[PDB]
């Protein structure tokens, strides 16, 4: 119930991201956009808009945001870092945003376990039966892809904020060690990464 | 692919959320 | 005790918001290559040498500014530098260990052997550059009476507000570690505080809460509180231990203005042995001081 | 409104010009549109109006 | 705190003089209209205006 | 979200008939168009486009323009884009379209007699008084409101026939433009780009020759002379299976379009008016 | 204590005759989707906001009505809602557990965590929507004398009439469970009563008769009968336990008007320690009250 | 407490609009009887002043207005202050409130229109219009010399005659805005401009020049100060009588 | 519509496609 209200808030945030996507007005789904390398401008615009959206959420009182940014869509393995598909380097005063399009495409193309898993839900056969007697859309897979991209750009934006607030040195050190944001919220609340946890165990 | 060692604890830290006392 | 001195901001640095103390401008030789880049701020007292000023201005790698401050406190020095270069935040304080510049300005504020900058861990607890506040538990947050209690339950709300904005929470009450720990346990504050001051402590109820007071130096030629009038050096050292090598400003809140060693702001509260609704006003004062710092660096 | 009811297109135009050469154009739009809509709706001597039985 | 769902459909005033509004944006005005104006009847004037003007 | 999709205010008053109204989203764009892209394409063989004029720093004059959807073989009625009131009934197969659409067209061309005939015919529908008259009222009111909005006379120096070199004399295309309704005139202004644009004694030429023609028959995707301009355009099957897995590709493409270029726009002392 | 408040009737609901308490109109967000449909009646105090009224009336899903009632009793609130929407019957009372609306109106009348509506068992004991009557055995139905006896044997006929019309029979006598059980056994009432109040009871003569008085809350800031002036909350909870989540009206019949916590009707009888032919008149009074409710909702 | 002509416009009616568009300088009890907003929006002028010299330590901030008329305006668009014969034409009487129309009629001596508007508005409106009359007439009388320094606008007298034809408030406005190219300081004539920046004629005050095109007046030398580009108003020859450094 | 000015001049004739 309460948890359902927070779920509704999270889905509303996703819907706001959807409004941003519609504002961008892309003909293709983000999966196809990323699959299409020629759509470099579309990819850059998507990333920039997502970053601005996350910035507005993280700083509700702040509406300003860097209105120009150098962008480079990378494809080669040597042009990407595992665990950081998006990077923010500086070419001696020039702010470069590197994108690992192949990694984005791979993540999006991964099959999701929508049907496979069974989870608890509002399920009341009496209500269903009572209803039966009284008698442009987004799929679960698309929502999952869209959440994945939003969280990826959230990680990238956190690294970017470290870069801007502290500097390139601390940005690199954060890339090396991510322990800075185990606390996270300490602004952050509007970031989905602060809503759940994920862990890895030896097995 | 990169043959680079992976830091499991750092990935956990990436997706680690501290819980307050209220 | 108004003393003239020079400060320089590196025009291109690797480590930011860090200051290094030099006994004179010539000390840069001790850094030579690939060490100056790790100290974008340099502070050293001025010997009234116009030729030295000419050399400094010729050093195009640095932006120079001269200011005066009393020779007894980092507070004025840091205010002057921060207003000169519009930097609300300060990094870990570094000194030239090979040639320790003996400035009476410091006298147990803080410092670091310069060479340890690179070893510093940039990652910290709170995003941005949080403020710091140190609280003297005894009669400040609790009641001096034997059955101590929160003088105003609004303490919890004030601490939560501090955390939400982002500000390291520190306790230093000149009592026994056991006394302060049990006071925390009874008043159910505990997890509120990032740092606690009074092998850290082991009672099977706490893992590590009171960093052992290993650091002993008696006094720096000043007759005052027997232990100390509080220690910015110790508190900032514990901040670094907690991975906090940066801060915006530091405020000491206690029931005793006598301690007030050197803090960007101070707040005094009544030595009240009984509960009373006043901590809301004290919290108002503290947030007012924070906002005043924000105004100093609002631009 | 009364001019519209009784035609008097001359007075109607005079009023519109006065209200235009001075917001007020928005009020022109609202009032004239509503009145003309009702008039055309009544308009017994036409079709598409649901009046003549 | 704020609550809203979407644009809504409501009643329609059918008297001509309901459109009477002060030409002033800075000075509000509200015409006196009988609620009968909200009946989908032949009457395109509300009882109030009818009595007031045509007796 | 004002839907200005004229020709989407069509209701299949017949119960057995359902009107999909699958028309273009841009109707919700508060532009100078009063008819959105898909209606334009279907009923006027035009595709909406925009022509930037000054686009250097912030001066972003973007004149709108539509494109021919008429090949180089069509002629007469097939080529007429916007027929005159005298011939629109013939150019359009009104009988093949829904009576509501016919009513919309008749209102646009001021064919009140046809409007009366259509409502008289609807008089004899089974559910006439119940909902047919309601549909009539809704469609008629919407169309009338749109027409009044378009008409500037309700409650600038663009000449369309003044470009035509080699013409004997007369022009009169602007005469017929005047004869057109406010909606039609605004449509012509919105879709047709004057070949010349003069600002405070500063003339810009966009084409070396106008592409459209205007005459008594109306607006025609014809040329001032010579032949017509070239204007080209899952259910897995056996053929859909591709064979074994295994030339200016590197250069951009100039559109093979025929935008509506015709007329001269004169602007007085007013500067680069961007409001 | 006249307090203004708003009530809304859902224009299309799945669960009928159910009311939900909200601290304010904005609480509907906590229901979101596919939860509001299970509360066709919504009650919340009014903050005198015309813009709120405009929002509510714009909420075409609800029919709104405003009424005033003293801020101390569900009786007036329920009368007002039931007369507003011509509903003689009330379903299980629901509240927003996530955000409990603290209305002094309630103060131990009844409630339910909203989310438990779907789990409610519609099936009940009596067809239709029966009334409820609670009897205080001691001196009300029996004689206060040690050798207790039915003060008027017409008690059996009155109870049979109640059952025949359809009305849940409840006993609450502030005595020992054993005392009340043996009183039932001696006066041969026993099976007459649906519910009994004074692991339920085990004596090898009874299986389960006195629901253990597990629910303990002391008083809700009211100095009165040490145990309680009776509990509409407890009795309705036992009704639900007996699968009675609906009722028409509730009447408390006893020998003590002091208890009278909150009941749609009340009847007082003499504290007579000896048999006397009066229970026929008391039954006449009770049926008169029932008929009065039937008149209130005769239309 | 402030002073602004046309600020006396009280909501006599319930017809078109009113919001008190008065610049804060109305509170500045200067020699003007009109504030910046009204001056700008009714005469295309901006209030300004001008010091003179410290030789005798006078440095008086000479009152003067700034042209708000470019070099492309002609006729009406170039007329700054209209005469009684053309004020109605230049001003959109149908746009401004009947209160301001009454103010113009009074200041230009159009009592016929004043009474016409009064009678029309009678059908609390009458008393509010009477309050407007009180305020406007008080201002007019205050400006009027007729009650209890040879500022020639022609010598550098047809021009002075036209200025006199103007009302007390209008004459005050003209003398406050315009600045003589020549000013005598009691037997010492000083020239401050070699040319005129405005002309007074039958139509009234015109942002024109004696000859040639109209003065241009639109709407990395960081290390130097700036000189204003706008054109202040300049016309006439004023003579200060036998008076001392009258800094009073 | 692009504002570019392509190069159009003269007459061209071809038999078959030759492409
Ligand atoms: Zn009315
Ligand atoms: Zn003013």
């Amino acid at each position: 119930s309460l948890e359902s209200y927070e779920t509704l808030k999270i889905k509303l945030a996703l819907s706001k991201y959807m409004a941003m996507l519609s504002t961008l007005e892309m003909t293709q789904p983000l999966l196809e956009i990323f699959r299409n390398k020629a759509d470099t401008r579309q990819i850059a615009a998507v990333v920039f808009s997502t970053l601005a959206f996350i910035h507005n959420r993280f700083h509700p009182l702040v509406t300003n945001f860097t209105n120009k940014m150098e962008f480079v869509v990378t494809e080669t393995n040597d042009t990407s870092i595992p665990g950081e598909p998006i990077l923010f380097t500086e070419n001696e005063g020039v702010l470069l945003c590197s994108v690992d399009r192949p990694s984005i495409v791979k993540m999006l193309s991964r099959e999701f376990d929508t049907e496979a898993l069974v989870n608890f839900e509002n399920d009341n056969c009496n209500v269903r039966i009572a209803k039966t007697f009284g008698a442009f859309s987004i799929t679960e897979v698309e929502a999952t892809q869209y959440l994945t991209l939003l969280l990826t750009v959230e990680h990238a934006y956190l690294h970017y904020y470290i870069f801007k607030n502290y500097g390139v040195f601390e940005y690199c050190k954060s890339l090396t060690d991510h322990s800075l944001f185990t606390n996270k919220l300490r602004k952050t609340s509007n970031l989905l990464l602060s809503k759940f946890k994920f862990t890895i165990e030896d097995f | 692919v990169s043959n680079c060692k992976f830091n499991i604890e750092d990935y956990n830290n990436i997706f680690k959320v501290m819980e307050n006392i209220r | 005790l108004q003393s003239k001195w020079i400060c320089l901001r590196l025009n291109d640095a690797i480590i930011k918001r860090h200051v290094l103390v030099l006994s004179e401008y010539a000390d840069l030789k001790y850094l030579g290559f690939e060490k100056y880049k790790f100290f974008e701020y340099v502070i050293f007292q001025f010997c009234n040498d116009p030729q030295l000023c000419k050399i400094i201005e010729n050093n195009y790698n640095y932006c120079m500014q001269i200011f005066k401050a009393p020779a007894d406190d980092m507070r004025d020095i840091r205010h002057n530098i921060k207003r000169a270069f519009k930097t609300p935040v300060l990094g870990h304080m570094c000194v030239l260990s090979n040639k320790p510049p003996m400035y009476s300005f410091l006298k147990e504020w803080f410092l670091l052997p310069h060479y340890k900058v690179v070893s510093l861990k940039s990652e910290s607890l709170t995003w941005g550059f949080p403020h710091v506040v140190v609280f003297d538990l005894d009669s400040t947050l609790i009641t001096e009476e034997e059955q101590v209690e929160i003088r105003d339950p609004f303490v919890y709300d004030s601490l939560q507000e501090l955390h939400e904005m982002g500000c390291v929470l520190v306790l230093w009450s000149y009592g026994s570690r056991d006394h302060v720990a049990h006071s925390m346990r009874d008043v159910d504050l505990e997890g509120y505080f990032d740092i606690i001051i009074s092998n850290a402590i082991v009672d099977y109820n706490l893992k590590k809460r009171f960093i052992e007071n290993k650091f002993v130096f008696d006094i720096h030629n000043h007759r005052s509180d027997n232990n100390i009038p509080k220690s910015p050096k110790i508190v900032i050292k514990y901040l670094s231990d907690k991975n906090v090598n940066f801060f915006k400003s530091i405020t000491l809140v206690d029931d005793l203005p006598t301690n007030n060693y050197a803090y960007d702001f101070y707040v005094k509260v009544k030595r009240c042995p009984t509960p009373v609704q006043d901590w809301e006003h004290y919290h108002n004062e503290i947030i007012q001081n924070i906002m005043d710092y924000e105004q100093y660096f609002i631009k | 409104i009364f001019h519209l009811i009784y035609n008097n297109e001359n007075a109607v135009n005079t009023i519109c010009d006065n209200l235009k050469y001075t917001n007020t154009q928005r009020v022109i739009h609202s009032v004239y549109a509503t009145t003309k809509s009702i008039l055309d709706t009544t308009n017994p001597n036409t079709f598409c109006s649901r009046v003549s039985r | 705190v704020p609550v809203g769902m979407a644009p809504r459909q409501m009643r329609v005033n059918r008297c001509i003089f309901a459109s009477i509004v002060s030409f002033d944006a800075c000075i509000t005005y509200k015409s006196p209209c009988s609620p009968d104006a909200y009946h989908d009847d032949g009457w395109f004037i509300c009882n109030n205006h009818l009595i007031k003007r045509f007796k | 979200r004002v839907n200005r999709c004229i020709f989407a205010s069509i209701v299949s008053f017949d119960a057995c008939i359902t009107y999909k109204s699958p028309c273009s989203p841009d109707a919700y764009h508060d532009d100078g168009w009063f008819i959105c892209n898909n209606h334009l394409i279907k009923r006027f063989k035009m595709s909406k486009m925009v022509l930037p004029i000054f686009d250097e720093d912030d001066n972003q004059f973007k004149m709108t323009i539509a494109r021919h959807l008429v090949g180089n073989k069509e002629r007469g009625i097939k080529r007429i884009l916007i027929p005159s009131a005298t011939n629109y009934q013939d150019v359009f197969n009104l009988n093949s379209m829904m009576q509501a659409e016919q009513l919309i067209f008749h209102l646009i061309y001021n064919n009140e007699n046809a409007v009366n005939t259509i409502c008289d015919n609807l008089k004899y529908t089974e559910g006439f008084t119940s909902n047919t008259q309601r549909v009539i009222h809704s469609v008629y009111a919407t169309t009338k409101s749109i027409l009044d909005t378009t008409n500037p006379n309700t409650f600038e120096l663009r000449f369309f026939d003044v470009t035509n070199a080699r013409a004997l004399r007369g022009g009169a295309g602007d005469q017929l433009f005047n004869n057109y309704s406010g909606f039609l005139q605004n449509l012509i202004r919105r879709a047709v780009a004057p070949e010349y644009l003069q600002i405070d004694t500063e003339e810009l030429r966009f084409r070396n020759c106008a592409t459209c023609i205007i005459d008594e028959t109306g607006l025609v995707a014809s040329v001032p002379d010579g032949p017509e301009l070239y204007n080209p355009i899952n259910r897995l099957q056996i053929r859909n299976v591709l064979k074994f897995e295994g030339t200016l590709s590197g250069y951009e493409e100039y559109p093979t379009y025929v935008p509506l270029f015709l007329g001269y726009q004169i602007i007085n002392s007013e500067n680069n008016f961007l409001r």
